[PDB]
């Protein structure tokens, strides 16, 4: 059995690669640089013979800690792209042990600054961005804030070896250089995507604090969502720590998952977040006393606006058969995420847009 | 050969009956088979007694099993449905492909007509596009079925006597004949004898005029009247408006209505019906409320 | 052990195909015992430690085998490995996977040495304790009850500061979350802590502006009465609960209404005496009627369980008076939920009061125009059927019984006879023939099939009370006359029953007079009968001799299989080759 089952765990992985093949590349790229030193200009060239994406670049210059002094030497670059090399078997193990802090072997927010901060520098389609400045840096929070949106399913704040495999960012880093419209990257990198997510929390934040409250969350998209949903954001059920819910107040940060989460409810990420704030006691249920909470105000709503509000209970009746629950009288995650009509239910309980 | 099809057939049923879709290309074959049955019905399809007669059901699953609890399990029962099987429920897709399925193992036990929803126009808007969609990944089983719904009969005739009708009466139709000549595979023109037959409406007034929904007429008694002495018809049956009672008489008993979908779009709060016509062809309704949950 | 399968088994853990995923996490516990206790901990925990499902079934799959691993992974000594993933599951976005999760480091907890739960399982719980998320903090709250015994006394104390932190969260679902779990960790405290540490915690929970927590403070105030002596309980605990009672909030109301039984039994009949039946009046009259109605569901129970020497009396004079207004409640589930349980307290009365006090009451809610209220009069004399003749009432049953089985709302129908069979036994046969056997035939031609088909079974329920005889004397011969009505509907119903009556009626009623009449509707106009005369072949083929399947019913499928409909053919097809016919 230690021969029929072998061994299946590997604490590192698996694969093969010709490690020498590829110093020996670097190293004559190298010599092609006053003092054989590489400078953050010579950078692709760089990238090109450690066989990566152009937009590895910035990650791969900082790693080496070239930034220092705006230079790093060859056997430098040499010595650190090899323990890569050596331990790192795959894309996404490579880049995590690139950016993350040191013993760490997760990603943090601010890991991924130095790898924008060059996206914004470099790129064709950001030019108009290089200067140092507010719309440079809330770019910069948008798109790491889409990263971990779409990459950490986990809510952890740590972005795992794993789930970066199992998302599609990196070939996003890849398609970067062959698409010179920015836009067309619009899973994590689009600009026009970030302007109106910018633009609709400019106009909110009208002390320009960087902070936003429940009075000024209820007035985006003319009170769209009630009240009741809008108070549940400043509890606790999607923010970290005690924070939020002692000032009542949310970040930037926080206002573009809420944003991104308000512009698409079909999604596995939208749906966990609508469903903490729907889910008022935490037990993982939609009881009936948890909806009609909430209805009760889409009543009153429709009531100011002389619309005829289809009643309580031929309403659960309506939203029963939509989501078709997996146990009758009960409304959980899992049911909500398998019906595809998420959204429409979230809608019926908290929104007021159709019209 | 033809009993493993007739039990994998079975099981089909059985599982939609739990409300489980069947796959894209079961769907494919069991949409295949259908045609080569239907392609064989006339426009006009001679169905015999005893019968239980049918009308609108717009995907409402749940309504459409208690309708079964009703008038009894196929094949037990016979039936015939007027169409507007598809839209404006959740469940239009597990409640055409059982129709269907029923259809196509008992060809004699149950006659599916033609309703203005069953049209590749109509379902794009009303919900039954989306809702493939939603549930097979691609707009194949969208058009599957609505290159099936062409296929499907316009009209029966029970027993040389009782007119069974989606929508109602056109002028330019005056006799069965006149129905039978017509060309029905093809998606519903906008105008014409075929859409009237599925859009056209019992009124109040007198003589014909315009339907105040954008497509086909209105009918007075008196187009009734000659039109069922005209070709030896005792009553038309027909579906297509929501009545409050389930079922509604109309034109001195020349016609009547029936809506089998109770409370429809869970809104409107009406009642659902169905029309028994027994062994000797004599009518008896049956009403019934929605299913709970 | 052929190895290589469980090698697939290890490989399939990471799948596409979610169901073979779940086949090999629901394996586990042969996986492990295959390769052993060395290479679970070294290969198998870390590799299933760093897979992610986005799936329910399998995650929860998953904490179900950890919780029972202790052995697979070298015993005692070992436990702790299996923390981190416990951990992970104790996380994940899914309550049902985290109950799971605690649930399974719960049973693992035992098999922790003292030291071993100081070093691993509580720096476990204050991380969760700790935690970032609500969702972890909430999980942290079951697992204090199950480590605090065994540890030391600096220990004990940091687990209630920890306790304590998580009552006072800044975040209602954590309170909600401790509150919940609040008795059980009391009930493993010592008492000198139970009273300066739990009563304190339980106090502001009962106070607290959520009343998704305060409603969690009644199973609390049972829980720490269980745990306290009589005489401290007046000064505890009872001024919290008579704030539960005449609290704002309905929702927290009815939780004292639904624990009234469980509150009573804990807190001794004295209290329940002075303090309790006072309480269950306002809850009666309590002006949000799903409190009326959670504590008319309450009134046996409640009254079965006072001390003999008050008992009469205060039922007497204190709580039938509530019941009288009751009766006359504007609320139907009011009404209905006293009916179901109402009866049952003639027990309790003895004949005497029974009659003068109670029987207007049965009587007033047999003629209730609505027939939830009926129905479960109706179904609920089992009790009182003993105490008094069951002969005494069925002239008021009867007119009762008449209305429902006629009643316009079908569902109303299908109810009553569920019940049937119960009624026939309780009245007896000779009753049941005088009265209501012809209601039962009524039915089997009823407008709707659900109804028909609900009394064809009824029919069946019924022969096995009083035999076949009985049946062959008043039953079968009305539904064989069926077998002539004008209507096929009716016709298919004699098939249905007599189907049914065959595993009853035994072979020589079935044979003799049963069979001929199926035979006979072969040439029956209509093809769904001649094909439901093959099925019904078919269905009471068995009950009869090879002679007669050879003879009589042979010949009659091998007709029908050249009949002219093409359903007919199939089914007749089928009726001869599963009775061996072909
Ligand atoms: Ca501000
Ligand atoms: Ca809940
Ligand atoms: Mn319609
Ligand atoms: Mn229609």
């Amino acid at each position: 059995s230690s021969q029929s089952i072998p061994t299946f765990y590997f604490p590192r992985g698996r694969p093969s690669v010709n490690v020498d093949a590829v110093i020996s590349k670097i190293e004559s790229t190298f010599a092609r640089f006053p003092h054989e030193r590489a400078t953050m200009d010579d950078m692709g060239l760089v990238a090109k013979a450690c066989g990566c994406p152009l937009y590895w670049k910035g990650p791969l210059f900082y790693g080496a800690g070239g930034e220092r002094t705006g230079s790093v030497s060859v056997h430098k670059f040499v010595a650190m792209w090899r323990k890569i090399l050596q331990n790192c078997h795959d894309d996404a193990a490579k880049f995590v042990h690139l950016l993350m802090s040191p013993g760490c072997n997760y990603l943090v927010q601010e890991d991924f600054v130095p790898f924008l901060q060059d996206v914004v520098n470099t790129h064709p389609g950001l030019s108009f961005l290089k200067e140092a400045s507010e719309f440079h840096s809330r770019y910069i929070t948008t798109v790491i804030q889409r990263i971990f949106y779409a990459v950490n399913r986990s809510w952890s704040g740590r972005i795992t070896c794993a789930e970066l495999r199992r998302s599609s960012f990196l070939q996003n880093v890849a398609l970067l250089e062959e698409e010179a419209d920015i836009n067309q990257l619009t899973e994590f990198f689009s600009y026009e995507h970030f302007y109106v997510i910018y633009c609709k929390f400019w106009e909110l934040d009208t002390d320009h604090d960087l902070l936003i409250d429940a009075d000024d969350l209820a007035r985006h998209n003319d009170h769209a969502l009630s009240t009741k949903m809008i108070d549940r954001i400043f509890s606790g059920a999607v923010t970290r720590g005690r924070k939020v819910q002692k000032e009542g107040k949310i970040s930037y940060a926080d206002f573009v998952w809420f944003l991104i989460s308000e512009e698409d409810k079909k999604t596995p990420t939208s749906i966990e977040y609508w469903f903490r704030c729907m889910d008022l006691d935490g037990d993982g249920a939609l009881s009936m006393f948890e909806l009609e909470y909430f209805y009760e105000e889409q009543c009153r709503r429709l009531d100011s606006m002389a619309i005829e509000a289809l009643p309580f209970q031929d309403c659960l009746c309506q939203m029963l058969d939509l989501v078709k629950p997996r146990t009758e009288g009960k409304i959980t995650l899992q049911d909500l995420k398998r019906c595809k009509l998420a959204n429409v239910f979230f809608d019926t309980f908290f929104n007021i847009e159709k019209y | 050969d033809e009993k493993v099809f007739t039990k994998e057939l079975d099981q089909w049923i059985e599982q939609l009956n739990e409300c489980k879709q069947l796959s894209e290309s079961q769907v494919k074959s069991l949409c295949e088979k259908a045609k080569e049955i239907l392609t064989k019905e006339s426009n006009v399809q001679e169905v015999r007694c005893p019968v239980t007669v049918c009308g609108d059901v717009h995907g409402q699953f749940h309504d459409l099993m208690e309708l079964f609890r009703i008038g009894g399990k196929s094949p037990d029962t016979n039936y015939l449905f007027m169409g507007d099987y598809v839209d404006r429920g959740y469940y239009s897709v597990e409640t055409v492909t059982l129709l269907v399925a029923l259809k196509v193992r008992y060809r004699e036990r149950i006659t599916i007509l033609r309703g203005n929803h069953e049209s590749r126009q109509i379902t794009q808007v009303y919900g039954f596009y989306d809702e493939c969609l939603r549930k097979y990944g691609n707009a194949n089983v969208w058009k599957y079925f609505t290159d099936l719904f062409d296929y499907l009969p316009l009209t029966a005739l029970v027993d040389g006597q009782i007119f069974c009708l989606h929508g109602g009466l056109s002028p330019s139709i005056d006799t069965l004949d006149h129905i039978r000549a017509l060309d029905r595979l093809q998606e519903v023109p906008h105008e014409g004898p075929m859409c009237d037959l599925l859009w056209s409406d019992p009124d109040d007034r007198g003589g014909w005029g315009i339907s105040p929904r954008g497509a086909g007429y209105t009918f007075g008694q008196d187009i009734s009247e000659t039109f069922n002495h005209a070709n030896g018809l005792t009553l038309v049956s027909r579906a297509h408006q929501l009545v409050m009672e389930g079922y509604n008489w109309c034109h001195d008993r020349n016609v009547v209505t029936i809506f089998s979908a109770p409370n429809y779009c869970y809104r409107c709060g009406n009642q659902a019906a169905i029309m028994e016509l027994d062994d000797t062809l004599k009518y008896s309704f049956l009403q019934f409320d929605p299913a709970p949950r | 052990m052929s190895l290589y399968p469980i090698a697939v088994l290890i490989d399939e853990l990471r799948n596409e195909d979610v169901q073979l995923r779940l086949n090999s996490i629901k394996k586990l516990s042969t996986i492990a015992l295959a390769l052993g206790v060395e290479r679970t901990r070294s290969e198998l925990l870390p590799f299933l430690t760093d897979t992610i499902y986005d799936e329910d079934e399998v995650l929860l799959a998953l904490a179900e085998q950890l919780g029972t691993f202790t052995t697979l992974v070298g015993g005692p000594e070992y436990v702790h490995c299996l923390l981190p993933p416990l951990e992970s599951l104790a996380t994940v976005e899914e309550t049902v996977v985290r109950d799971k999760a605690v649930e399974s480091l719960r049973a693992i907890s035992h098999e922790h040495s003292p030291s071993d739960l100081e070093a691993h399982f509580v720096p476990l719980v204050k991380r969760l304790a700790g935690g970032d998320w609500f969702t972890s903090r909430t999980s942290a709250c079951g697992l204090f009850s199950v480590c605090y015994p065994r540890v030391s006394s600096a220990v004990k104390a940091e687990l209630r500061q920890y306790f304590r932190n998580l009552c006072s969260d800044d975040t209602p679902m954590v309170r909600r979350a401790a509150a919940s779990k609040l008795g059980e960790f009391a009930k493993v405290l010592e008492l000198d802590n139970v009273k300066s540490e739990i009563i304190p915690m339980f106090s502001n929970l009962a106070s607290d502006e959520q009343d998704s927590v305060r409603l969690l403070a009644v199973e609390a105030c049972v829980n720490i009465a269980q745990l306290l002596p009589q005489e401290d309980l007046e000064a505890l605990v009872m001024p919290t609960l008579r704030q539960a009672a005449e609290d704002k909030s309905w929702r927290v109301r009815y939780m004292v209404a639904d624990k009234f039984t469980e509150l009573q039994k804990a807190v001794g009949p004295e209290i329940t005496k002075t303090d309790l039946v006072p309480a269950f009046q306002n809850l009666m009259k309590d002006c949000e009627a799903e409190v009326r109605a959670a504590a008319s569901h309450k009134v046996k129970e409640f009254c079965e369980n006072l001390s003999a020497d008050c008992r009469e009396n205060v039922i007497m004079s204190q709580i039938l008076p509530c019941i009288k207004e009751l009766v006359s409640d504007a609320n139907q589930h009011v009404k209905s939920a006293l009916a179901s349980v109402i009866m049952g307290l003639s027990p309790i009365l003895g004949k005497d009061n029974t009659i003068e006090h109670l029987l207007p009451l049965f009587l007033a809610q047999l003629k209730d125009e609505c027939p939830e209220v009926r129905l479960n009069i109706i179904s609920n004399l089992d009790c009182v059927n003993e105490v008094i003749g069951i002969r005494q009432l069925s002239q008021s049953l009867l007119p009762a019984i008449v209305e429902l089985a006629e009643d316009a709302k079908w569902r109303v129908r299908l109810a009553i006879i569920e019940y049937m069979p119960l009624l026939a036994g309780q009245l007896g046969v000779e009753f049941f023939d005088e009265k209501l056997n012809s209601l039962c035939m009524a039915w089997l031609v009823d407008h709707v099939y659900a109804i028909r088909e609900a009394a064809t079974s009824n029919l069946k329920k019924l022969v096995e009370k009083f035999g076949k005889e009985w049946a062959h004397a008043t039953i079968i011969p009305k539904v064989l006359a069926m077998s002539g009505d004008p209507n096929y509907l009716h016709r298919m119903t004699t098939l249905f029953c007599i189907n049914v009556l065959s595993e009853v009626c035994g072979q020589d009623i079935t044979t003799k007079h049963m069979l001929p009449t199926v035979l006979r509707m072969a040439g029956d106009p209509v093809a769904n009968v001649r094909f439901n005369v093959a099925k019904s072949l078919q269905k009471i083929g068995p009950i009869l001799d090879n002679s007669t399947l050879q003879s009589e019913v042979k010949p009659i499928l091998e007709k029908l299989t050249q009949d002219q409909d093409v359903d007919v053919k199939y089914f007749a097809q089928e009726a001869l080759t599963v009775l061996s016919l072909a």
